[PDB]
């Protein structure tokens, strides 16, 4: 999808650090010690990514032919993509743990 | 092409491999890395953990395992190449 560049208020992908020190997280969090967790921003005029899901697309091959009520429901920056990430933190007894914990970033932002 | 050395200290509580090597999965176009955390009370080193780690710009254009962190209680490393995290090391930045 788009990237916001600003002015433009179109549904785009804001940039955002989430800092575990910042949220009292550093304390069970070993590794980072942050991430780019990101999020979604913008108004969605009349499914609006790139690459979409089947699902998105059989929907919106409905809305494209003016099959309703698809005009009649709302369109909002939402996340498309989402892509995992490692951690090393600990466990619930203090066991230095390591997993590959998913949807943790937000790659693509489309219009539901 | 692209593999890590693997260690769990925590074998046989997880019931899981205690040494290895990983392939390392990622995603087309995101990087790859391995990692390795250890302990280092009074200059004995105990490793942790090594393995394979995912898409991580810390661990970007890294081909050597450094902890750059100041005396953390865990030590972690992370790097980029195959069997990068075969050795670390603990070089402070100031
Ligand atoms: C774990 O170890 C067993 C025995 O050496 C081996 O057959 C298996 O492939 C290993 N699995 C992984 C994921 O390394
Ligand atoms: C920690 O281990 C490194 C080698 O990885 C070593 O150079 C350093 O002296 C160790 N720390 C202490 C306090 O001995």
């Amino acid at each position: 999808g788009l990237e916001c560049d600003g002015k433009v208020n179109i549904c785009c992908k804001k940039q955002f650090f989430v800092s575990f020190k910042d949220i009292g997280w550093n304390d069970w969090i070993i590794a980072p010690s942050g991430y780019h967790a990101n999020y979604c921003e913008g108004e969605c005029p009349s499914t609006s990514g790139s690459s979409l899901s089947f699902h998105s697309t059989v929907i919106n091959h409905y809305r494209m032919r003016g099959h309703s009520p698809f005009a009649n429901l709302k369109s909002c920056c939402v996340p498309t993509k989402l892509r995992p990430m490692s951690m090393l933190y600990y466990d619930d007894g203090q066991n230095i743990i390591k997993k590959d914990i998913q949807n943790m970033i937000v790659e693509e932002c489309g219009c539901s | 092409t692209q593999e890590c050395l693997f260690f769990n200290a925590n074998w046989e509580k997880d019931r899981t491999n205690q040494t290895g090597v990983e392939p390392c999965y990622g995603d087309k176009d995101k990087r790859r890395h391995c990692f390795a955390t250890w302990k280092n009370i009074s200059g004995s080193i105990e490793i942790v953990k090594q393995g394979c780690w995912l898409d991580d710009i810390n661990c970007y254009d890294r081909t050597d395992c450094v902890e750059k962190k100041d005396s953390p209680e865990v030590y972690f490393c992370c790097c980029e190449g195959n069997m990068c995290n075969e050795k670390f090391s603990y070089f402070p930045e100031m």
